[PDB]
């Protein structure tokens, strides 16, 4: 026998209350609020009704921590989870309500994420729209396009085209450059920052736009919208499961069906519904290399990501993984590999977790080439895992609306007191830059702009192209 | 050491990476070893009815071998010929009996004649795999931790416990054989106790007592004496391991096959000799030396002279050409 | 679905009706019953429609009404091979406070055990209903709004009609329609981890909680990697060619290949996953026929002939003791017998003439002349024909 | 087509010297045999094999780009904290030195 320990007292079945929830519903902190079973107690020693266990300590408040990712929390300790905080007040965490920024993807060369988080498989060849404003009942505003070609199967081959509609102008993407047919009107709100291995581009308050130069199409959108759109990204509403609701407005449960309702040309080929299999074309019956592919996914389960693997699943992209390298031959330049993980690797950056898991022996990208065109090495240009991607220059001094936090790719560093200037690829310092400020306010390097348009009588205008101090003389309309 | 070892000797007799033997009269394949967290490898040993007919080695996911007691080998389902090699997996004879190097993947495999599979392990995996053959630690008994994991008294259920099936067929447990010893008991305990005595008795294995015990090889003989009619031929299986075990010790025998009346078999040319080099200088061979310097290793070889030359020792005279 | 309709055809989903005009169909979004589903080894269904697997051994929450407490359900899961990856249902326990706060217990047989009691079938209380419904598979029926399913070999499911909208909590979720949310803990916040959540609704602290969640068991048993391949290969065959556009075979696919790896016999584990999405697409409209003496026909005894699409109605003796009750039922598949025949309790079934009466429940013989002083009563030919 | 890089406008000074089509003919071998799912150095040493071989004779070659078989060297210089960067890749430089 054993005299239990003082702060609690042993328990006796009675013979008469069925209702004997002793020893066996032994209350915890997980299993508090949970309702338990019990045919009878035992000749345990239970703590009182006033307190409860605590990890081989019976915890005498109701203080005991808020559980997460299996993890400690003392109350009032906080989490933050997305753009929100969230505190454990009691014993339930009590989270803000402060809806994040969305993000669809092209997470290699036929999948799409949704806002609200769906991948789903599409293998297109014409041109799709992707997601829209015009939709149902609302005004229209922007109408992002997106068009494929020779990419039913992923391979070397499958460069994107990428249209974007804004504010009545035709901006246009492909072949690592970026086109304007059509400028837009309010050219305010345009906005270009090449920084490293990205091209982000803002269109406005509540619409930016990121691109690889490679395939990926990461748009983020603001709270304005909050089911105003719909197309390939689904509505972005929150529901999860209705990202399917197609054009002719009804949810299909196949969504190879479903981006054939999104096709611009209603006359080219829509896709063919494949038979489902878990091994791609090159990988179907080929059991050898599929292991070799199998295990080479692992990097995204790999020592390197395990503080991602908590907060981000990586299911979803090892699933893109394996398709699109089977697929793919993969004989030259191997990033139809090398890129599914960078994708899920800046995911990771985006939740604050920057990661270094390229070596020289695995998708080296190298920064040499940049150093190059001075005689003298200088060595600016360094490959950096995670660099910041919204810095000032000459050409856009001031600080921009950042979406992204940091960005991978090729990063010119060097000392203090110079900027950096990308037509004079190295830094230079600052009055090098053509930088404008006329009649004293603060602004940007003399954007090509024509201020005042409100006011006839205030048509004060001051355009500055380099360097020059000038203002110009307002057309009178009488 | 650096290295682990298991014997399936005789009939349903089993030796474990540390010195513990039972019987398993087995129906079906039993995983043998391998890794437990993940299997880059595992080594399986089909039993027909109780007595053993093949060893297989499923390399992952995507390549398997299936050699057998006859000797033939095939490759899934398509017989292929030997010597043999893919995948880095080399699968050859040596001494007149058969090996399978996995060397990459840190085992070694092989079979004599008379069929008894063994099993050299890396110490890369202590306390790591767990199979058949017991763990690779040093406790030589806690070594049934089931495939749940769980100290079994039994080395019957324990067996059981690590049986996998396939589609061509379903396997049940097996049932431990009924004895028909305890009936037909006479003399035959009497005048045959000796030959299991004398790996006590005799010189040649006084000596590895302070490696090893006999006590339970002594012990599985007194059991296995009795089923077989007429022959005192019936302890040399149980002691012919004795010899190995102390060998691998890296304290070796000599000789004792000498008078022990029981030689193990070997085909036509050769017989058992003990501690022959691996690199037996054949008949179509380079001259070169001194890259041998593997360990010793046990088997029937040729005499003196009377060069290998495809499977039989023919005299170093009539070594052929090829073209 | 890749298939054109005329304007103004009105096709129907199982939840609302939708119809074609203008090149766009209209459609309703009122709510429709979601469903909670168990099967295999630890295959979970979500009411919104979420697929999972979550191999803990303990008695988790399985469901709740969460804003009051009308009923609690309560899995019990067990390692169910030699394999670590094979954790398959024993029993569930359910509790109404609504009667007697009692506890009904589902046995790993086709048993019920009410308060530890064993109990007969059928069993009318007040609101629950538990009857057998092949004579192999049971099923409670509490009030209108809620239904369960056999847990004898562990195939749980539920009905929970859409007065419960986003008011339960457990493992299966809210029924709020949002498949997103799904993993959130008691403690009111979504985990992205599995292995996080099923852990956080387990009733004992004793029970160790798992730290992964393998997905390939196939891995331990090399051998049968093979054949789980061909042996669901099945399923995407044109043999289930008509529900491909019902619901997506993926995951049930994927199911598959995690049992026959997992289980100790992959015969019947194989062949009661493909029935989960032939019940599937059953439950949708889509009857397939695919069984075979290879594929896994099942033995109706001598007395039984099998059937893919019929009435469990007008089978059971009892059905002429109390022949005005209606039967609101399905075009069930099972093993019933020629419409001449009707089940007798012995696992024959008879012509009604011998078909004994239930009168008061009392098994009356087919003769059985029977009266107090005031009525008059006699059993006819399974019904009971009272006078006074 | 990709291993038609053996005859290409950087090679043409060394095409005229030595032969590419023994090289040719490993580099279809190869590269179709190897799956090339990682690191794709079973088509990218085989034309290193090649640039050798023009470099022996006196024909140095520039090749490799950022978009084909890499080849970064800032590992060394970045593992060097105080980034002095020297580990440039001196292309095909003097393998004796002191
Ligand atoms: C959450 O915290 C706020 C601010 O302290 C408090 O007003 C509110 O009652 C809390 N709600 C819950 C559900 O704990
Ligand atoms: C690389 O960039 C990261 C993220 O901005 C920064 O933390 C780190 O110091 C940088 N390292 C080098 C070598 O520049
Ligand atoms: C003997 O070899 C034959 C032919 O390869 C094979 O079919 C058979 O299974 C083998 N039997 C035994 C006992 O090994
Ligand atoms: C045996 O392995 C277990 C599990 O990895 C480990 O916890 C333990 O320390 C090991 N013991 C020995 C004696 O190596
Ligand atoms: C170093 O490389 C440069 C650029 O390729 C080249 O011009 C120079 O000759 C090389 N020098 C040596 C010493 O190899
Ligand atoms: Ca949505
Ligand atoms: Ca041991
Ligand atoms: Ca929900
Ligand atoms: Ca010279």
């Amino acid at each position: 026998s054993l005299s239990c320990r003082p702060p609690m007292v042993k328990l006796v079945c009675p013979a008469d209350n069925l209702r004997a929830e002793g020893l066996e519903c032994t209350k915890t902190c997980q299993n508090y609020d949970l309702e338990c079973m019990s045919m009878g107690c035992v000749s345990g020693c239970l703590c009182p009704p006033g307190m409860v266990r605590h990890e081989n300590r019976c915890v005498a408040l109701e203080r005991c921590p808020c559980f997460h990712q299996g993890k400690e929390y003392a109350p009032g300790e906080t989490v933050k989870i997305g753009c929100n905080t969230c505190v454990c007040q009691d014993r339930k965490w009590n989270c803000t309500d402060h809806v994040c920024d969305a993000t669809c993807s092209t997470i290699g060369m036929a999948h799409y994420l949704t806002f609200d988080g769906l991948k789903y498989l599409f293998p297109g060849e014409c041109q799709y729209v992707l997601v829209q404003d015009y939709c149902g009942s609302n005004p229209g505003t922007f109408r992002i396009l997106v068009g494929n070609k020779g990419c039913s199967h992923p391979s070397v081959k499958c460069k994107k085209r990428v249209t974007i509609l804004v504010e009545g102008g035709e901006i246009e993407l492909f072949d690592g450059e970026v086109n304007v047919k059509r400028p837009m009107k309010d050219e305010t709100h345009f906005e270009v920052v090449e920084s490293g291995r990205y091209i982000i581009l803002l269109l406005g308050k509540a619409l930016s736009v990121v691109w690889d130069r490679h395939l990926s199409i990461s748009v983020v959108l603001k709270q304005t919208y909050q089911e105003k759109v719909c197309g390939l990204c689904g509505n972005f509403d929150g529901i999860q499961n209705n990202d399917l609701t197609s054009s002719n407005l009804q949810v299909e449960e196949d969504p190879v069906d479903f981006g054939n309702s999104w096709k611009v040309s209603s006359q080219c080929a829509d896709t063919r519904k494949v038979p489902l299999d878990s091994s791609p074309a090159t990988c179907h019956n080929n059991i050898m290399k599929q292991t070799m592919v199998d295990s080479s996914c692992r990097i995204l389960t790999s020592d390197v990501f395990q503080d991602c693997n908590k907060l981000v699943d990586p299911e979803p992209y090892l699933d893109v993984c394996i398709y699109d390298t089977c697929s793919c031959e993969s004989i030259g330049d191997c990033a139809c590999f090398c890129d599914t993980i960078a994708a899920y690797a800046h995911v990771c950056a985006q939740h604050g977790k920057v990661v270094t898991w390229r070596t020289a022996t695995l998708c080296p990208q190298s920064c040499e080439e940049r150093n190059l065109r001075e005689n003298g090495y200088e060595c600016e240009w360094r490959y950096n895992s995670c660099a910041p991607a919204c810095q000032v220059t000459c050409q856009h001094p001031e600080p921009l609306a950042c979406p992204v936090q940091c960005v991978e790719g090729c990063h010119a560093h060097c000392p203090p007191g110079k900027i950096l200037d990308e037509l004079l690829q190295t830094c230079v310092d600052p009055e090098d830059c053509p930088v404008c400020e006329v009649a004293g306010r603060r602004f940007a390097s003399g954007k090509k702009v024509t201020l005042n348009p409100s006011d006839p009588e205030h048509c004060q205008i001051c355009h500055c192209d380099v360097v020059n101090l000038t203002c110009e003389a307002c057309q009178e309309p009488g | 050491s650096s290295t682990a070892r298991c014997s399936l000797f005789g009939s349903d007799f089993v030796n474990t990476f540390d010195g513990s033997m039972y019987s398993f009269a087995g129906y079906c394949s039993y995983l043998l070893a391998g890794g437990c967290q993940k299997r880059s490898f595992s080594i399986i040993g089909d039993f027909q009815n109780g007595k053993r007919v093949s060893l297989s080695v499923y390399l992952g996911e995507f390549f398997d071998i299936h050699l057998f007691v006859n000797g033939t080998v095939t490759q899934g389902d398509q017989r292929v010929s030997m010597p043999y090699a893919s995948k880095g997996l080399y699968l050859e004879t040596e001494a007149g009996y058969y090996k399978l190097s996995g060397e990459a993947y840190g085992f070694v495999a092989r079979i004599d004649g008379s069929g008894n599979f063994q099993v050299l392990l890396s110490d890369r995996y202590f306390n790591k795999t767990c199979g058949l053959c017991g763990n690779f630690n040093i406790f030589a008994e806690d070594d049934f931790m089931t495939q749940e994991g769980t100290l079994t008294s039994d080395p019957y259920d324990f067996a059981n416990s690590w049986a996998l099936s396939s589609g061509e067929q379903w396997c049940e447990r097996a049932s431990p054989p009924s004895s028909s010893c305890n009936i037909s008991s006479g003399e035959m305990q009497k005048g045959l106790w000796e030959q299991c005595q004398l790996l006590k008795s005799t010189s040649v294995f006084a000596r590895c007592h302070p490696l090893v015990d006999p006590e339970p090889f002594v012990a599985l003989c007194e059991k296995t004496l009795c089923e077989c009619a007429g022959g005192l031929e019936c302890a040399c299986p149980a002691l012919l391991e004795y010899a190995r075990t102390c060998a691998q010790e890296g304290m070796v025998l000599y000789g004792w096959t000498d008078h022990s009346a029981c030689s193990p078999v070997c085909p036509a040319g050769m017989e058992y000799r003990q501690c022959v080099s691996p690199c037996a200088r054949t008949c179509q061979s380079l001259h070169i030396n001194e890259m041998c310097q593997e360990r010793c290793v046990d088997g029937c070889s040729c005499p003196e002279g009377q060069l290998l030359d495809e499977g039989l020792c023919v005299e170093s005279t009539e070594c052929p050409c090829v073209h | 679905s890749g298939k054109r309709y005329p304007p103004g055809t009105s096709l129907s989903r199982d939840c609302n009706t939708c119809i074609c005009r203008n090149s766009q169909w209209i459609c309703s979004n009122e709510e429709c019953p979601g469903e909670c589903l168990v099967t295999g080894q630890s295959h979970f269904k979500s009411f919104d429609n979420r697929y999972f697997t979550f191999s803990g051994i303990c008695q988790y929450l399985l469901a709740r009404d969460c804003q009051d407490h009308s009923f609690s359900i309560v899995i019990e899961t067990v390692q169910c091979a030699d394999d670590r990856d094979a954790v398959c249902t024993r029993s569930v326990t359910v509790r109404l406070p609504g009667l007697h706060n009692s506890l009904v217990k589902l046995k790993h047989g086709a048993g019920v055990a009410m308060d530890g009691q064993d109990v007969q079938l059928p069993l009318l209380k007040g609101d629950l209903r538990i009857q057998h419904t092949v004579t192999a598979s049971v099923r409670l029926s509490y009030g209108e709004d809620l239904q369960m399913d056999w847990d004898g070999r562990g195939r749980l499911l539920v009905k929970l009609s859409p007065v419960y909208a986003g008011k339960t909590c457990g493992l299966c979720g809210n029924y709020n329609g949002n498949q997103g949310d799904d993993f959130l803990t008691p403690s009111g916040l979504a985990e992205p981890r599995v292995e996080d959540f099923g852990n956080a609704w387990k009733l004992h602290g004793d029970c160790q909680d798992l730290q992964k969640q393998h997905s390939d068991p196939c891995a331990l048993n090399p051998r049968m990697t093979r054949f789980s391949e061909e042996a669901c290969a099945v399923l995407t065959s044109p043999t289930f060619e008509a529900c491909h556009r019902a619901v997506s075979p993926l995951p049930y696919l994927r199911n598959c290949r995690y049992d026959v790896c997992s289980c100790s016999d992959g015969r019947e584990c194989l062949c009661g996953a493909l029935a989960s999405y032939a019940a599937a697409c059953a439950g949708r409209g889509v009857r397939v026929a695919w069984r075979e003496p290879g594929r896994c026909e099942l033995n109706c005894p001598k007395g039984q002939v099998y059937l893919q699409c019929g009435t469990p109605c007008n089978l059971t003796c009892r059905s002429l003791s109390y022949p005005d009750e209606e039967c609101n039922e399905a075009c069930l598949e099972g093993c019933f017998c020629p419409p001449g025949l009707y089940m007798d309790e012995r696992g024959d079934c008879v012509p009604k003439a011998q078909c004994p009466c239930y009168y008061d429940g009392e098994i009356f013989q087919p003769e059985d002349i029977f009266s107090d002083h005031h009525t008059m009563c006699y059993c006819e030919d399974g019904f009971m024909h009272c006078t006074m």
